[PDB]
């Protein structure tokens, strides 16, 4: 079979090693171990090959036509698609999806707010700095 | 229809549609029936020198035509090319043969155009001089079935067999960028052209003229003009 | 809240279904992150993930993405996090050509995968948590 | 990524990247990282002149910019644009801001290439003008946020709330027509450029930068530029 | 205008979109924006 | 049906965007979704 | 059963329902019910 797929960290990735790497030594990751896996069960030969564009798959809605893996599949240049290509109800129609070996959910990255510690000196802060000097003025001069 | 203005180098009477008895150097607006025309020698295969003027300051549309060793044609007719044709346009050439064969390489083209960004102040220009006319000339829109390379010419016709060129053949060579023209900066857009052609004799009464036209940015081959309608118009009107 | 502030930028990966889902949502919170992103579409829409995780550690943008790959960002950058719940669920599956025989014979072999563990046997390697300070675990917080 | 080489006039310093301590003019092959850089005394809104000049009989990549009674900016880079930079390409002008606010306007543009049918065989030419860049100028494929007009200048900026010009916004300005380079017609050609501006301050400490590219003729704002890239690569390397 | 074959199209159409809640749904679309962080936003006192 | 408005925040007020857009889509805000809501229902064209 | 004309009809049709979140809405339509009041809820606390 051709395989597409695409890098996408950590499920298809380079291999790092310094040898002149061929065919399918290069990739490692999630999804050629699946694929590995899968290969083992139903007794076939995987051939891995990138997307070509780079792209996922998307409808460019101009000409109406493909872009990505799922223009890799409509015109069988690639038999699989063994990526983290998701399930939605614009790619079912054209193409034929498994059913799922990982189940997803759209959110937010972004950074922790940085927690800065309440430093060793934390119990003069329920007074301000100038009230603990007319606390000591008081006691200099209410002792005078 | 495009609007479109031209300078038909016509190499055959079509006196049903207003060409004289004599082929003959033309000018056109937004017509085949020409406007002004005078007598042109037509040599065999020989080279070219061609040179088309709009000056502004004297607003004669001017063009002359001259062999080696010939005279020249001037057919100068004034024109306002303030309302005539549009703002911006898409110069080029234009060939075209039917029923008549003969060859229509064009192997040098310049262009010259100045208008007045301010009439003194350093107006505009788009000068190109392609003496050099490659394989893969990315920046020619040459349209129909014009066909180039190979050496260094713009072969016009569905050329290479044996130099008979494939009867009932046209190919336009629009070039690539647009210009400002109409007026609202006003008209002195000095347009200048070098047309070196090439009309090898086919021993066939060589015909049907070339052209250098000024059309509308967009354009194609108009419904067929393997003929009469020279390359660059729908109708004979 | 985030559809409701233009302090932080906020896209999604260009050619993707997280824009896609917004692209075509009648929500009204989610139509409004794509009335949104419609208008600065090429400076908040990312080219990959990757830069997508690179903007989020340098500017004030808040990147829309998927769950299984914010699993493995954070379990390896300490300063990102996931902001806010699951928007919607999704799956990865094994593309395959309109009309395939091995549609069926993968919709198998993953099943199989699944009930045997193979399937978390794989995850748990190529998400390898690596260690992390998790949370403060908000709670009493007896004086050290 | 395209192969892209252009002259960076960047007014941010980026010791990260390799941009010096100083306001500069710089010079780049493919990478942000630049070949040559030189002191620029960056005054405020003023006029503009600068230049661009790559003679193959010489092989330098020469620039200067100058203000009124101020002093030029020798870049010159020794670099073969045989084996950098594709057949055919599209220059045109790159600005950008990011964080900060600086004005962007260019009010003239021009550009003059002569290059080798057989040295002395009547060299080609792409020569443009633009002084006055108007409101329709069809003749550009300006990208980004750039915009043109209002008066004559072209505005590489979302712009005009009082003319502060909204950081982190990209703008292009790709002209129409390609250019043949790579050697192969050997690679003489002299290609000019004038490349007047006006950098106004803000008040802001004004700091991105404007360029002077020469991309492949087919390009974008490739995943973000704005800002330390430049308007015009990819990558920091 | 003063006397229109568009008023009582309207009058049962205006009726319809508040018993749909939509005229309430463009009301929360609209007027809600930044929550405008309130009084009750002390988060530390040192007593001056 | 020409409908006369008066620009007011958050009624109605100009689309921002980066490509300039031209007729009834330059409007955007309340009384523009009110207004596509009554041409649903009730039918019609309307020109701003 | 093992091979229908209404599989590959309801796939599709499933997929339109969570992107229009209405397998959401359902959701929260019937696994939500009374909150049940939380550990969190102690209102009094007599030291005993
Ligand atoms: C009466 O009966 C008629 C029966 O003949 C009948 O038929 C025809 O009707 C059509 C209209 O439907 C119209 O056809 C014209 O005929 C022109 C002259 O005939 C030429 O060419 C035709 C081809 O059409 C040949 O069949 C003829 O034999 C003759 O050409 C010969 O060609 C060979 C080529 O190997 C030469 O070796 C011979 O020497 C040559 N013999 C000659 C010249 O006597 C024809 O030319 C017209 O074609 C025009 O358009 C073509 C497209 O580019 C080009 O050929 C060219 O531009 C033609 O323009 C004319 O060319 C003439 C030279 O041939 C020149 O006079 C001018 O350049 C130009 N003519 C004018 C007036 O401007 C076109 O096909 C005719 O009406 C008719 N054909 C005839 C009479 O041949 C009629 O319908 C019946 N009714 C009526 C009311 O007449
Ligand atoms: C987690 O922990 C980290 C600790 O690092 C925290 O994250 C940090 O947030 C910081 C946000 O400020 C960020 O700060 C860097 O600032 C330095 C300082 O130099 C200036 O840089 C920028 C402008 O050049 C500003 O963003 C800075 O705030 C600072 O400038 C001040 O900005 C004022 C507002 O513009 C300005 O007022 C007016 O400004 C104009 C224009 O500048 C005129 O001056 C006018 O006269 C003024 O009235 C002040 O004057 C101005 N003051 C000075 C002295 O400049 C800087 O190094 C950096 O920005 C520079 O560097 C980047 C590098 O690429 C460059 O691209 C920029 O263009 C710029 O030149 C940063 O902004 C820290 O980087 C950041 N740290 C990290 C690791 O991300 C978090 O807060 C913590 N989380 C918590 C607490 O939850
Ligand atoms: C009721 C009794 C009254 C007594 C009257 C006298 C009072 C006179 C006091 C006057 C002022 C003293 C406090 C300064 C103001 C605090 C706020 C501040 O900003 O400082 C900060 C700097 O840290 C300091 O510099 C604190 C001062 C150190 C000396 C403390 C001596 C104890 C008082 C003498 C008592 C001896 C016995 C008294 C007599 C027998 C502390 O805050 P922080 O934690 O560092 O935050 C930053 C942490 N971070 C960097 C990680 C982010
Ligand atoms: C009769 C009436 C009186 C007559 C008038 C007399 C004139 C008096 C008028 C005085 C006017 C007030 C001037 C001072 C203002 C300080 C406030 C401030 O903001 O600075 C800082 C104070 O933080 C400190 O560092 C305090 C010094 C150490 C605390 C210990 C002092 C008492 C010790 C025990 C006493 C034993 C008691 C014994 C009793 C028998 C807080 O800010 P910061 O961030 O921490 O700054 C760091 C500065 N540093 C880097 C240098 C550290
Ligand atoms: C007995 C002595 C030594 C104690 C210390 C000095 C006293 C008398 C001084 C020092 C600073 C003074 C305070 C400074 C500022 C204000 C705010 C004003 O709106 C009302 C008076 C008030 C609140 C003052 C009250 C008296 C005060 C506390
Ligand atoms: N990886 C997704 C696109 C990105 C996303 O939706 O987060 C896909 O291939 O469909
Ligand atoms: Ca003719
Ligand atoms: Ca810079
Ligand atoms: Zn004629
Ligand atoms: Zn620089």
């Amino acid at each position: 079979l051709i395989v597409t797929t695409i890098l996408e960290e950590p499920y298809v990735l380079f291999k790092k090693s310094d040898k002149p790497l061929y065919g399918n030594d290069r990739f490692e990751g999630y999804c050629i171990d699946l694929l590995r896996e899968l290969s083992t069960i139903l007794g076939f030969t995987y051939e891995i090959r990138l997307v070509e564009d780079g792209k996922y798959g998307a409808q460019d809605d101009v000409n109406g036509q493909w872009n990505g893996m799922v223009r890799e599949l409509i015109d069988h240049k690639a038999d699989l698609a063994v990526a983290p290509l998701a399930i939605t109800y614009v790619r079912e129609k054209v193409i034929d999806f498994s059913k799922p070996f990982m189940t997803l959910g759209i959110s937010i990255l972004y950074r922790k707010p940085n927690g800065t510690n309440p430093g060793v000196f934390s119990f003069l802060n329920p007074l301000s700095p100038d009230i603990w000097m007319y606390v000591l003025l008081a006691c200099l001069g209410v002792s005078c | 229809a495009d609007t479109i203005v031209a300078v038909e180098l016509d190499t055959y009477p079509n006196t049903d549609i207003g060409d004289p008895s004599y082929p003959h150097i033309g000018i056109d607006i937004k017509s085949v029936r020409s406007k002004k025309t005078a007598k042109w020698n037509m040599q065999n295969g020989k080279v070219g020198t061609a040179h088309i003027i709009y000056n502004s300051v004297d607003k004669r549309l001017s063009a002359v035509v001259s062999y080696p060793n010939a005279d020249s044609a001037t057919v100068s007719y004034d024109v306002d090319l303030d309302n005539v044709l549009p703002e911006w346009v898409r110069v080029g050439l234009s060939a075209s043969t039917g029923l008549y064969k003969e060859t229509n390489t064009i192997l040098s083209w310049s262009f010259t155009s100045k208008l007045k960004s301010n009439s003194t102040h350093e107006t505009n220009a788009l000068h190109f001089m392609f003496n050099q006319f490659s394989k893969d000339q990315k920046d020619l829109i040459l349209q129909g079935d014009a066909t180039t390379g190979t050496d260094g010419n713009l072969e016009l016709t569905r050329v290479s067999s044996n130099g008979s060129p494939q009867g009932s053949s046209v190919g336009r060579a629009l070039f690539y960028a647009p210009v400002h023209i109409w007026e609202s900066s006003a008209v002195v857009a000095s347009f200048e052209a070098t047309f070196t052609f090439l009309i090898k004799s086919p021993d066939s009464h060589p015909a049907d003229g070339i052209a250098f036209f000024i059309s509308n940015i967009d354009s194609s081959i108009p419904s067929g003009s393997t003929g009469r309608l020279l390359g660059l118009f729908p109708d004979a009107n | 809240d985030l559809a409701k502030q233009t302090k932080i930028e906020y896209g999604a990966v260009e050619d993707g279904a997280t824009m896609t889902f917004f692209k075509k949502s009648k929500i009204s919170t989610y139509d409004k992150m794509w009335a949104f992103m419609s208008s600065r579409r090429q400076s908040v829409l990312v080219k990959s993930n990757e830069e997508g995780i690179q903007r989020v550690l340098t500017s004030d943008y808040a990147f829309l993405m998927e769950s299984t790959t914010i699993e493995f960002v954070t379990q390896r950058n300490c300063n990102l996090t996931q902001i806010g719940g699951l928007i919607d669920s999704k799956g990865y599956g094994v593309g395959t050509p309109m009309g395939s025989p091995y549609r069926d014979k993968i919709t198998i072999a993953i099943l199989q995968l699944q009930e045997e563990g193979k399937l978390h046997m794989m995850k748990e390697k190529w998400w390898r948590g690596n260690g992390c300070p998790e949370e403060e675990s908000k709670e009493a917080s007896a004086l050290g």
